[PDB]
């Protein structure tokens, strides 16, 4: 018998003549890998607990292409849906693990690299918007942004791309695939902008939804038949808030949530 | 761009059903529906929503249970489905289209496209 290394499923998607219908394909992709055999409150799927998840099951692939016909990868934390890391050509990039348990699941990812590296800096959007030198709120998403993030994620091995281009690249990746898997609202504005071939920065009310996402599966997952114990604050699109009560209207715009 | 046209409309006696059809041209194409009522005289009300791509829905307090929305992306439409209509359903129904919905989506002033609208009456006492 033959024994292979594990591997962890690659879901596809090129922004190379990219249409609503193989975005929305591929993030409806994503949501099935994330949410196999998964917990449903309220009609939502829970993503996984990280606790006594095994290693095998721990993290999904995201292999995207582009019009320049560059590959790179990124690795999911099925935990969260959000990026850890990522591989182009024979080396790969982590960012900073939170935890030393966090820190040995991803020594099982890209496992045919010759160059592992870890940034000294994690994920989180504070940092990367220090880094890339701009707020999410002035940093323009699109079919045209991730198909140049992709290509500075592939030269960042080569010199050609330096580190704030690098975290504005990540900042692109993680919205356009991290968190329109999470939230059907931010799916519609990325397929929103594919379908007019137009880019633009996410508004308030993505932003808010974005920082909102933990709080959010909390409050739904300890809601009483519903019924929030205190009410969210989310914001409009002109930036003015409103208060949710009720899991009923979090339904049409949240896709997953984290265990809680 | 999407055009909507909505159908199905009727006269009914109370408890009677009627199933609206938005027919959304060339595709519905992953669009958000909500639909929306107005009667003579008064405020339009949004009624019921369904997403794009997961189907998610949501209904008003007014409509719940009676009202069933529901997506055919193989026939570019979404139907609402209107059991045990009362008096107080009798309204001009719309049906508007969304990329996402409006974050509440009973919003009518974020959706970006409109059908003409399908008259829904339902009689004050049974027949006969
Ligand atoms: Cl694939
Ligand atoms: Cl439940
Ligand atoms: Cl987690
Ligand atoms: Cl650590
Ligand atoms: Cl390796
Ligand atoms: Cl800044
Ligand atoms: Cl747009
Ligand atoms: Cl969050
Ligand atoms: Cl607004
Ligand atoms: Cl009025
Ligand atoms: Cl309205």
């Amino acid at each position: 018998a033959m024994i292979f290394p594990k591997q962890y499923p690659i879901i596809n998607f090129t922004t190379a003549g990219a249409t609503v219908q193989s975005y929305t394909n591929f993030i409806r992709a994503v949501r099935g890998r994330l949410t196999t055999g998964a917990d449903v409150r309220h009609e939502i799927p829970v993503l996984p607990n990280r606790v006594g998840l095994p290693i095998n099951q721990r993290f999904i692939l995201v292999e995207l292409s582009n019009h320049a016909e560059l590959s790179v990868t990124l690795a999911l934390d099925v935990t969260n849906a959000y990026v850890v890391g990522y591989r182009a050509g024979n080396s790969a990039y982590f960012f900073h693990p939170d935890n030393q348990e966090d820190a040995e699941a991803i020594t099982h990812l890209f496992t045919d690299v010759q160059n592992r590296y870890t940034f000294a800096f994690g994920g989180n959007y504070d940092r990367l918007e220090q880094l890339a030198g701009n707020l999410r709120e002035n940093i323009e998403l699109g079919n045209g942004p991730l198909e140049e993030a992709i290509s500075a994620l592939y030269y960042y091995s080569t010199g050609g791309t330096q580190l704030p281009t690098l975290a504005r690249s990540f900042i692109i990746c993680i919205q356009m695939i991290s968190e329109a898997a999470r939230f059907q609202y931010i799916e519609g504005e990325m397929r929103t902008r594919i379908r007019y071939n137009r880019r633009s920065a996410p508004d308030p009310s993505v932003i808010t939804l974005e920082n909102s996402w933990g709080r959010l599966s909390t409050a739904i997952q300890e809601s009483n038949q519903g019924a929030f114990a205190s009410p969210i604050q989310l914001q409009r699109r002109n930036g003015s808030k409103f208060s949710v009560y009720d899991v009923s209207i979090l339904i049409p715009i949240i896709a997953l949530m984290v265990y809680r | 761009q999407v055009q909507l046209a909505e159908s199905g409309g009727g006269l009914v006696q109370p408890g009677g059903s009627l199933r609206l059809s938005c027919v959304a041209s060339p595709s519905l194409d992953y669009y958000g529906i909500g639909w929306f009522r107005q009667a003579p005289g008064k405020e339009r009300e949004g009624v019921s929503c369904i997403t794009g791509s997961e189907g998610s829905t949501y209904y008003a307090d007014s409509v719940k249970g009676r009202f069933t929305i529901s997506r055919d992306n193989a026939k570019n439409t979404v139907f609402l489905q209107m059991d045990s209509l009362k008096p107080e359903d009798t309204a001009v129904y719309y049906c508007a289209a969304a990329d996402p919905l409006p974050l509440v989506c009973t919003w009518g002033d974020e959706y970006d496209y409109w059908g003409q609208g399908t008259q829904v009456t339902v009689s004050s006492e049974p027949k006969t």
